[PDB]
């Protein structure tokens, strides 16, 4: 058996798995899928009573694939493909578009970044700086050490908890040891 | 000095929830995110 | 039946999902299986949130699966798991 | 046993290791027949239960944040009386069983409570009676 054999094995065993019939399924957190994972989803669309697909995008179309340069290329392309499969499979389809902000209701600037990220004819933010800050350090050492102080300021002063902070890096291999 | 009071607090400060920061979130009773 | 839930980042998709599964757990605790399929790194995050309710504080009807755990589950029933596994090495 | 072998849910070794008498023995017991006759049944039931941190760790009493205990209830079945829990244990016994029962009881004591708690708290129903079957001699004790 191959690490990558389970998914193909799953896709063909789904039909005769009777407890997944009448099952409600939710998919979320995926930007895209592999053909193999795809094989599973469409096999789920057949034998499951309900399946909901959650995709991060902006009013995608199911007739045309996203152009090269648009932000929601991946998620849009997956929406178009998942929708065309549900169409050929003759499934009862329903749509739900989320318009308003939920995460950034109390944070205008972060709300600005999310909405104005794409459009090159981009409008500048006309308000005060508080939530968003860029910062320069002498080196990764000082960078983490500076961020470490910030985290303490946040938990000790602003009343946050450690579980509320998250630090990301495109190349964690560069900070992993020093962190 | 001006900061005489702040400094002393911050050096005596502890983390209110610190007792839990070492406890595993998921714990199995018989996935790499749990423990036993 | 297929439902497409779409919206920009931070629009509350995930929150809507979690809540729906919870009410479903509230209304029919032993009802038909509810499969929450997320990426591998999103599983334990979803397990913690789902179980985070005053009413229930846990779940039985609903489960959080990555493609692998989902496969492993279905295969422990339909078969194939006793087949020796090969590491990448 | 053979079909499990065909479908590869069992290794050749595992297949030849099964004592059928000890498997059929359960379905001749009072509990077994009760399992057979039931409005509803389910097996291999996964669950995630959120408990206050100390309820497991007495050591750290300071914080009430919930932690997730996760397991699998072997079997559950409903009758016109109530919901009952069922677990099979390959525990070593005969080598009477009268003297093992007290020990076995509290080897799985804490575990079964977690189960009942998981069910009662999450399902908002109640578990009346718990049984543990033992392959060694086909023994049954209730909790």
């Amino acid at each position: 058996l191959h690490s990558e054999d389970y998914l193909t094995l799953l896709a063909e065993h789904i039909p005769l798995a009777e407890d997944i019939k009448g099952a409600h399924i939710y998919v979320d957190g995926f930007y895209q899928f592999t053909p193999q994972e795809f094989r599973v989803l469409e096999q789920l669309m057949v034998h499951a009573e309900h399946i909901t697909f959650s995709l991060t995008a902006d009013k995608p179309s199911y007739e045309r694939e996203p152009h090269e340069l648009e932000l929601f290329r991946m998620t849009g392309k997956t929406y178009y493909r998942l929708h065309q499969k549900a169409k050929e499979l003759n499934l009862d389809i329903t749509y739900k578009e989320l318009s308003g902000t939920e995460r950034h209701t109390k944070t205008p600037e972060l709300a600005h970044l999310e909405a104005q990220y794409e459009a090159r004819p981009a409008i500048p933010y006309a308000e005060k700086q508080e939530a968003l800050t860029v910062m320069q350090a002498a080196n990764r050492r000082a960078e983490l050490e500076g961020i470490a102080r910030e985290i303490h300021a946040l938990v000790r002063e602003k009343g946050y908890r450690y579980k509320d902070v998250a630090i990301l890096a495109r190349q964690p291999e560069d900070y992993k040891d020093m962190v | 000095f001006a900061f005489d009071e702040k400094a002393r607090e911050q050096l005596s400060w502890t983390y209110p929830h610190q007792e839990v920061t070492q406890i595993r979130t998921k714990q199995s009773v018989s996935d790499e995110y749990s423990g036993r | 039946g297929a439902e497409f839930l779409v919206g920009r980042s931070g629009s509350g998709k995930t929150k809507l999902i979690i809540n729906s599964i919870q009410d479903e757990l509230r209304r029919a605790p032993f009802g038909k299986p509810i499969i929450f399929l997320v990426p591998d790194q999103m599983t334990f995050l979803m397990e913690y949130e789902l179980a985070k309710t005053p009413d229930m504080g846990g779940m039985i009807r609903a489960q959080v699966f990555s493609f692998s755990r989902l496969a492993w589950r279905v295969l422990q029933h339909t078969g194939g798991m006793s087949r020796p596994f090969l590491t990448s090495t | 046993v053979h079909r499990l072998y065909e479908k590869e849910l069992l290794t050749e070794e595992q297949k030849d290791a099964i004592d059928i008498e000890e498997i059929v023995q359960f379905f001749h017991t009072e509990i077994g027949g009760q399992l057979i006759g039931a409005k509803w049944k389910d097996r291999e039931i996964p669950f995630s239960l959120a408990l206050p941190a100390k309820e497991i760790y007495p050591d750290a009493h300071e914080a009430d944040e919930p932690l997730l205990v996760q397991g699998i209830i072997d079997c559950l079945y409903e009758t016109e009386d109530g919901l009952y829990l069922l677990a099979y244990k390959s525990d070593r016994i005969e080598g009477g069983f009268e003297g093992a029962a007290p020990i076995l009881k509290k080897r799985y004591e804490t575990q079964i409570q977690l189960y009942t708690k998981a069910v009662e708290q999450i399902a908002k129903t109640k578990v009346k009676g718990c049984a543990l079957y033992f392959f060694d001699g086909g023994h049954i004790l209730t909790l």
